[PDB]
RNA sequence: AGGUUCGAAGACGAUCAGAUACCGUCGUAGUUCCGACCAUAAACGAUGCCGACCGGCGAUGCGGCGGCGUUAUUCCCAUGACCCGCCGGGCAGCUUCCGGGAAACCAAAGUCUUUGGGUUCCGGGGGGAGUAUGGUUGCAAAGCUGAAACUUAAAGGAAUUGACGG
């Protein structure tokens, strides 16, 4: 997109796996984003925002979903590191 | 026995890319390696990569970025003048757009339109988009 | 596993592979100080020794050529140096 | 169509493996091809168990049993129904079929 | 969950060890390892009751992350599970499957047992394979209570624990149950929770006809 | 032989004992005229048929959950399953036993050392496994 | 798989006339035997001596008689 | 008179959902053929690709059915392609029309070089892969057409692609395996990742999460 | 035929070629 | 040289409409050994070699390295036989949406229109034909190299449905 007139010329963008990096087609319904609701820091409850992450389908169908989703949880900051 | 050197780092980090690994290390490395490496960083195509000191031929490892398509080598390194470059840019490269020619020149290794920019021909090593 | 960590491997992974499929080579062999009974003096013997030593002021062998690692005679004892 | 990954043969690392002869029609088989049967047959029927125990000399006497191993070419095996032809899928399974103890 | 109030107590770690849910199989899952501790003489691999806490902890975030109670389905296709997703169902207000799971549930929208959930929680990977293949069809995100010898093809928060034992099933899909109300606003943290643990312990229907009338007998007597 | 009964008479059963359980019984008569003003049959030989079944349900019913439904039998498969809470709990036990590893792994949680907590000696031998084959 | 050296040309090039003896096309315009046997010699037309008039049976899923002249 | 059974459906109904392109984002799976005829209504331009007759071998004879390869699409970045068995040649081609209605992909359009007003090329050469049909899309400057087979050229032509060169092997005689390569193709042109799509993705709402409460009172 | 008798066939007749033509 | 058994050829008995056969009884060359030839097999994995990368699992053979224990002896260690692992090199197997393929299937038959690691041999619609001829090897049988005229619209491969099966 964004030709040298500078607008963006493209009807939509595609999203991006958040383990692999890759384009989520959109005919790739095994892939999926969900939500970790993360809480406060007093009374541990849900504060009302979130936080999002997206596997493409194939990391999630190679069986990585679960090493990469907990890998994500580290980075942003919701598994302690202790894990 | 193992011929091309280079040939054989460029097809491991390829797999490892398909694969989708963080990581890939390359077992012999070699000056023209570190300088194919070099290239790709600065246009992005991979994250920081650290050279293994064996007292021998030393490893390599590299921080895929996932962002790469294909790296291939062009095995027989043919003589490429700038006349014929553009002939191996439209058979080789994906697009105009994007997708990086690797020569080797006598001012060094460098991309395609940094070799033309400095106006020298040279010999071709690979291609990565 | 697509997030292991190829540059700081822990040390238990590396004593598990192949002296040649380590990060850097590495000799699983070892010399060691033999002290045979009946002597004074100390003996530097390599672990995977292929010939029968033998002390210069004592006649009897220390250790006996195997298939992998020598093989120490009864009653002589050993010291690593340095790992 | 290659109708068997094993060839129909356990022969793997193996250029010859020594023929033998069924036991039925002298055919001469390889050893890996045969179907093997090794039957522990009572040297009696099982319906004479009891009049061969009256007869007995000896009290507390156990019987002898038959031991013959035999070979077939897979011709004699499956027309003696001791092979049989199996679906696509079941030809795989290597399992034998189950003595039925119950 | 990093913080303090959201960390194993004592307690949580007593009714784990009297349950099991550490003694995990004979077999090891190469995607399991990572969650592994050591395997003992016996050849039972013991899992990280830390790293199944953690795990938990990430998969209660994410079923309170859905706005929609009823919008969670969780489901079992085994006895030993049934009794305890019914119970979850009822205190989260999941919509509950149980016992047999009809193919085309998430894909075929023509029957009336048609249902599209945001979220699908499984007991058994191995067991209930079938609606988590179907839920590549659709999307859907699932958590699994996985143990060392389950895969996981299709599986993203997968809890490393146990799906054999009676006891260990039903303790933590009531753990899950406990911490999803623990982070809305049920549970103020503080006071246990009234629901005790063995309503969600699938009982052996031959225990079911028995254990009753002795308590009754006990009772009058 | 030949007395199979057909999808309509089992399938027309299943509802009227379902819809009507507490009104039908276990004679065949009775609930032949029960099935006379609970449903339009239009062949005689047709009621006869799903009276002659309703009473093998019934009759089974009382003893057996047939896959029919029942409130009576449905709110006890809530009573049993929703209750029956021990007053003790089963994961409550005063001593709980513990092998080696597992208090190296409680110990490095740092909740190891707890009173409840009683290690047991270790297994020897490593016997586990099958023999390998048959035989 | 097929040689791809600097200097293997010469191999390449030999290897290519070798094999395009192997197709019917090029076999027969640069062997000479089907010019020679070619009655018009190569030529696109040729005139002759009508020598009978003849006729000639169709094949087999056809039946009709194909009146054709000997030259 | 349309009375959906979706969550998707039931948002697009009531004018919730306000683009078929959110729908493609999420990557979620269309199963009413009313949802697009909505967003894109009066803009498909619908074309049978052929009628070939397969047939079933029977006791009594054979059996005759009839395939319909119908490819759908406007001419501004969505096309489809569907295939429908029958026994009746009418009821093959709405059959197809529905599953050419499903399966509507968005087709990326690039820049051959100097990208100056709307794109007009594939963004970079694909390949797409059916049978043994190898279909490869080339990128070509403005005004040269689309150089193509008869069958690919209207399935790109109503793609909206303008200009593109192509390459094809193998048995292209098979229509369907050569229109479903091409379809293929056309499909993977936004699975290409580019240097341009290497920004980072910010997530925002999905359509079940944000009017979940909607979706309470209305989809019950 | 049989492509083994076939080849039978044929030695037999190479076989008569090569006496016919030893005979001039 | 030796020739027990079996057994091309051959003889006979059967079967059959005929039966130069399948079945049965004999039985030569051969089958055995030494020396010298021949160089072909569905000589098969119908699948070039060397090198790298790309899943999991349980086994198995050899070598090496660790370890609770049981066992052999002895008074202890080794050392053998088990048991639980690790490493390397083999024969394989199960499994997988690695990927490929027309598919059957293949962790290679993958890393191929995103086409290039090095290097051999070799195919170009079916027949004619592995034929004719020439050359060459051989005691011979035959081996290696090897066309054309002419003819033909298919011949083939993998899978689906049906029909049929002594
Ligand atoms: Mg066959
Ligand atoms: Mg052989
Ligand atoms: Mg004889
Ligand atoms: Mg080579
Ligand atoms: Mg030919
Ligand atoms: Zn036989």
């Amino acid at each position: 997109m964004q030709n040298d007139a500078g607008e963006f010329v493209d009807l939509y963008v595609p999203r991006k796996c958040s383990a692999s990096n890759r384009i989520i087609g959109a005919k790739d319904h095994a892939s999926i984003q969900m939500n970790v609701a993360e809480v406060d820091k007093v009374t541990g409850r849900f504060n009302g925002q979130f936080k999002t992450y997206a596997i493409c389908g194939a990391i999630r169908r190679m069986g990585e979903s679960d090493d990469s989703i907990l890998r994500l949880a580290k980075a942003d900051g919701i598994v302690s590191k202790n894990f | 026995v193992r011929m091309n050197v280079l040939a054989d780092a460029l097809k491991s980090i390829n797999n490892a890319e398909k694969r989708g690994k963080r990581q890939v290390l390359i077992r012999p490395c070699s000056k023209v390696i570190v300088r194919f490496l070099t290239v790709m960083m600065k246009h992005g195509y991979i994250g920081e990569f650290e050279i293994i000191d064996d007292h021998r031929a030393g490893k390599i490892v590299v921080n895929l970025t996932g962002r790469l398509n294909k790296c291939g080598v062009i095995s027989p390194r043919f003589d490429v003048q700038l006349k014929d470059l553009e002939k191996w840019q439209n058979n080789l490269l994906p697009s105009r757009q994007f997708g990086f020619i690797v020569l080797t020149t006598s001012a060094g290794i460098m991309d395609h339109e940094e070799a033309r920019r400095k106006h020298t021909g040279g010999k071709i090593l690979g291609f990565f988009f | 596993p697509l997030a292991k960590d190829l540059l700081h491997p822990s040390p238990e992974e590396e004593k598990r592979k192949h002296k040649k499929k380590r990060l850097v080579q590495s000799p699983n062999s070892y010399f060691m100080d033999v002290k045979c009974p009946g002597c004074y003096k100390i003996t530097t013997v390599f672990s995977h020794a292929q010939t029968v030593v033998l002390c210069v002021g004592c006649s009897t062998v220390l250790c006996q050529p195997t298939g992998g690692k020598a093989r120490l005679t009864e009653g002589c004892s050993f010291r690593r140096k340095q790992h | 169509t290659k109708k068997r990954r094993n060839n129909g043969r356990a022969k793997k690392g193996r250029g010859h493996v020594q023929p033998i002869r069924c036991t039925n029609c002298a055919r001469c088989v390889p050893k890996d091809k045969a179907i093997k049967k090794f039957v522990i047959r009572n040297i009696v029927e099982a319906a004479a168990v009891r009049d061969i125990s009256e007869a007995s000399v000896f009290d507390a006497y156990v019987l002898p049993k038959l031991y013959v191993k035999l070979h077939y070419c897979v011709s004699c095996a499956i027309h003696s129904k001791v092979v049989r032809n199996r679906s696509r899928e079941a030809r795989k399974d290597r399992t034998p079929p189950p003595r039925f103890r119950p | 969950g990093a913080l303090d109030v959201l960390q194993m107590k004592e307690e949580d770690v007593l009714k784990f060890l009297a349950a099991g849910t550490h003694l995990g199989g004979t077999n090891l899952d190469f995607q399991m390892e990572q969650y592994i501790y050591k395997r003992k003489s016996d050849g039972i691999y013991i899992i990280n009751l830390k790293r199944t806490w953690e795990k938990l902890l990430l998969a209660a975030r994410a079923i309170v992350a859905i706005e929609n109670p009823a919008d969670v389905s969780v489901i079992s296709s085994r006895n030993t599970g049934q009794r305890a997703v019914l119970k979850f169902a009822a205190a989260t207000g999941a919509t509950p499957i149980a016992g047999r799971f009809t193919p085309g549930t998430f894909t075929n929208q023509i029957q009336a047992a048609f249902r599209e959930p945001r979220l699908l929680v499984v007991t058994d990977p191995r067991a209930d394979h079938q609606p988590l293949t179907e839920a590549s069809y659709v999307n859907l995100p699932t958590i699994a209570l996985c143990n060392t010898d389950s895969p996981l093809r299709y599986v993203d928060i997968a809890i490393p624990c146990n799906n054999k034992g009676a006891h260990s099933v039903g303790l933590m899909w009531w753990m899950l149950a406990r911490e999803v109300l623990r982070m809305r606003g049920t549970i103020s943290r503080e006071h246990p929770w009234e629901v005790m643990p063995d309503l969600y312990f699938y009982r052996d229907p031959e225990e079911i006809e028995k254990e009753e009338q002795a308590a009754a007998e006990k009772a009058v007597t | 032989m030949g007395r199979v009964r057909t999808k309509t008479v089992k399938k027309a059963a299943r509802v009227i004992i379902e819809k009507y359980y507490t009104r039908l019984g276990n004679d065949f008569h009775t609930n032949k005229r029960v099935c006379e003003e609970i449903a339009i049959i239009p062949s005689k030989k047709l009621r006869n048929k799903i009276a002659g079944y309703v009473t093998h349900l019934m009759k089974r019913i009382q003893r057996g959950p047939v896959r029919g439904i029942s409130i009576k039998l449905q709110e006890e498969e809530r009573e049993r399953r929703d209750n029956y809470v021990p007053e003790v709990s089963a994961l409550d036990q005063e001593i709980i036993e513990v092998d080696p590893d597992t208090k190296e792994m409680l110990k490095l949680l740092d909740f190891g050392s707890l009173s409840n907590l009683q290690v047991t000696q270790p297994t020897v031998g490593m016997n586990f496994k099958t023999p390998r084959g048959p035989v | 798989g097929k040689c791809r050296g600097l200097r293997t040309a010469r191999k390449l090039r030999s290897h290519r006339r070798d094999q395009k003896w192997h197709d019917k096309q090029y076999k027969k315009a640069h062997l000479g035997t089907a010019l020679k046997a070619n009655p018009f010699g190569g030529a696109s037309h040729a005139k002759g001596i009508v020598l009978e008039k003849v006729g000639v049976e169709a094949k087999q899923p056809n039946s009709a008689i194909r009146k054709c002249v000997r030259v | 008179e349309w009375m959906p059974v979706t969550k998707l459906g039931r948002l697009v109904k009531d004018m919730k959902i306000k683009s078929l392109e959110e729908i493609y984002l999420f990557s979620l799976p269309i199963k009413e053929s009313e949802i697009i005829d909505f967003f894109l209504g009066a803009s498909l331009k619908d074309e049978v690709l052929k009628i070939m007759p397969v047939q079933k071998q029977t006791r009594a004879g054979q059996r005759t059915r009839f395939k319909a390869f119908v490819a759908i699409g406007d001419y501004n970045g969505h096309v489809g392609l569907g295939v429908k068995c029958s026994k009746e040649v009418a009821t093959a081609i709405r059959g197809a029309i529905i599953l050419a209605k499903l399966s509507i992909v968005p087709v990326r359009r690039g820049y051959w070089g100097n990208k100056i007003g709307k794109p007009h090329t594939v963004p970079c050469k694909v390949t797409g892969r059916c049978g043994s049909v190898l279909v490869r899309l080339i990128p070509a400057p403005r005004g040269t057409g689309i150089v193509s087979a008869p069958v690919p050229k209207k399935l790109l032509m109503m793609a909206g692609i303008d200009d593109c060169y192509t390459s094809a092997r193998g048995c292209t005689a098979t229509l369907g395996n050569f229109a479903k390569a091409t379809f293929d193709a056309i499909s993977k042109t936004y699975s290409y990742l580019t240097p341009d799509l290497w920004k980072e993705t910010v997530f925002t709402k999905s359509p079940y999460q944000e009017f979940t409460d909607h979706l309470v009172k209305t989809h019950t | 035929m049989r492509a083994k008798w076939r080849k039978k066939r044929m030695r037999r007749l190479k076989r008569k070629r090569r006496k016919m033509r030893q005979r001039s």
